């Protein structure tokens, strides 16, 4: 789990994205995606181009799904249910594309965000997002 | 590793715009943060009970050059890297018996900070050029594994 | 995040196990010394010898550790609030270790209870294990 | 992998005594169940809802009998492990493109299946000998990757 100062500082550090939610969201994705291209295996209903808008469409609910998770951390399994039976239950999603994208995901808020990306929140948000990946890589049913 | 003649031209321009002194010792250090575990290699360092202590330490800022060293030698030789690190792969396999999900960990937190120090010019392929090299001196850094 | 159904399961295989506790521990600290020697760097203080009182006694403290873990499971970073300053703030332990571990209890219980051994209890005590191992490999001050 | 003649003694005697049909359908079996995952690889199998229909699916059943026999030629082939399973290396990771982490998985989950037959017979020593197969395996399915 998180300490109570990595509670504070995913709040903080993802509290300094702001509406660049999807942008970032979209960056993490498109770097994903270039990066290690297995993950586009999982995404055959898209249009994985630069610039699309359905990936840059994406990259919002996807940030914006972290950031019910930034909200209630400490509730991580109740408010991801839908997500991890999306994710665990019906699309079957190998974890270390979790670690792949949670990668870029640091990639992208380091690229933007070079003063609230410190080597202590660095390791916060890794755990955080550790975390989420855990909880939505398993069944809890 | 094999890389296309863009993107092997794309890494050279951007490690040729690297902080050589303060870049290894930033991702030496933040490994030590990050994943404290690691921190168990390096009791020959002292002091690390803070992220401030751990990277505002001398010894790591100093060995984090040499690391930084050997990954410019690996981007030097591209074709063969495995005997390039194959005396690396004898210290830390043979010798000082890393488990090798800590090279991958060391070379993604390389990743993250050419990300903190370039920004914008720090693009989705020129990472995906990166992860290319950082992955294959993982590779070569693990070779005396299998 | 286990399943309710996995805590049970959890509860009712080593609710199987009886006074066993420290021979089941001690074959599961033995096998992974055997099995991954890079282990025993981890205690040079201990006679890592076959039989040794010390490893069978090390092994009543660890699959003891784990039954206080199996009792208040959803409370496990709290309980473990001590081993956790020990494994991730003292001994800096690297969690592979604690996969090798878990392996190795798996496949001691496989061997010695192997109706309590489904596939589906397999599954919850491979969940539990890994819940365990993240909690002392984590630093949550 | 090199092993010591006793443990070499030790697999060979231990895997006669192996039931090759149902032994390799319950490490197929297991993988599924407790790695679900997995069961993404195996679509053209049919119904894995509950663990008692992916253990009972004559598909998982069959298709085991050919992971078990593929670590048979493994065990006849300990000074060449990497290219007996050359192209078996080729299909899982160049065609099939399955996360290298899973081999190590598969193949521990064979050591909990050997546990669960044999019992009081799979003793320390035989699993150190078996783990330095399983590994091996796992390095030679994973070979086209480095
Ligand atoms: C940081 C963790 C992730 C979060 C927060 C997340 C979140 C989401 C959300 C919100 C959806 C769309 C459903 C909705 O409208 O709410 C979704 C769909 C999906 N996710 Fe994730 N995801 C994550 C990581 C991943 C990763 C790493 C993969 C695989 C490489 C993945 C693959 C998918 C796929 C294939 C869909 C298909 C559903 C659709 O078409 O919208 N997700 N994800
Ligand atoms: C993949 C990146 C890595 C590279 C290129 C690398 C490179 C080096 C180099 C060049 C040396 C210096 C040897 C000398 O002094 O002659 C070294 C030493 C060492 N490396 Fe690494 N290393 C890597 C990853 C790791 C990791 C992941 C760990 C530990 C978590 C590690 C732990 C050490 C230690 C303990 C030393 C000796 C310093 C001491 O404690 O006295 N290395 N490494
Ligand atoms: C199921 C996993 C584990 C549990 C429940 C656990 C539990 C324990 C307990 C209860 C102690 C003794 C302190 C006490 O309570 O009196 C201990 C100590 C220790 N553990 Fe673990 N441990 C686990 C895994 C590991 C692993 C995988 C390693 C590393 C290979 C490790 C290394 C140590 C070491 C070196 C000590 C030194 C302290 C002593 O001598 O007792 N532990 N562990
Ligand atoms: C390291 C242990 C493994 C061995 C020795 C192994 C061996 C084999 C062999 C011999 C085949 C059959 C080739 C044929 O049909 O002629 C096969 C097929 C296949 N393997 Fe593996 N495999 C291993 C691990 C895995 C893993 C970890 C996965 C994925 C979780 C996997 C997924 C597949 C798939 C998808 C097929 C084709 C079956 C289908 O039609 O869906 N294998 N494997």
């Amino acid at each position: 789990v998180l300490s109570p100062a990595d509670k504070t500082n995913v709040k903080a550090a993802w509290g300094k994205v702001g509406a660049h939610a999807g942008e970032y969201g979209a960056e993490a994705l498109e770097r994903m995606f270039l990066s290690f291209p297995t993950t586009k295996t999982y995404f055959p209903h898209f249009d994985l181009s630069h610039g699309s808008a359905q990936v840059k469409g994406h990259g919002k609910k996807v940030a914006d799904a972290l950031t019910n998770a930034v909200a209630h951390v400490d509730d991580m399994p109740n408010a991801l249910s839908a997500l991890s039976d999306l994710h665990a239950h019906k699309l079957r999603v190998d974890p270390v594309n979790f670690k792949l994208l949670s990668h870029c995901l640091l990639v992208t808020l380091a690229a933007h965000l070079p003063a609230e990306f410190t080597p202590a929140v660095h390791a916060s948000l890794d755990k955080f997002l550790a975390s989420v990946s855990t909880v939505l890589t398993s069944k809890y049913r | 590793v094999h890389l296309t003649p863009v993107e092997k031209s794309a890494v050279t321009a951007l490690w040729g715009k690297v902080n050589v002194d303060e870049v290894g010792g930033e991702a030496l250090g933040r490994l030590l943060v990050v994943y404290p575990w690691t921190q168990r290699f390096f009791e020959s360092f002292g002091d690390l009970s803070t992220p401030d202590a751990v990277m505002g330490n001398p010894k790591v800022k100093a060995h984090g050059k040499k690391v930084l060293g050997a990954f410019s030698d690996g981007l030097a030789h591209l074709d063969n890297l495995k005997g390039t690190f194959a005396t690396l792969s004898e210290l830390h396999c043979d010798k000082l018996h890393v488990d090798p999900e800590n090279f991958r960990l060391l070379g993604n937190v390389l990743v993250c900070v050419l990300a903190h120090h370039f920004g914008k010019e720090f693009t989705p392929p020129v990472q995906a050029a990166y992860q290319k090299v950082v992955a294959g001196v993982a590779n070569a850094l693990a070779h005396k594994y299998h």
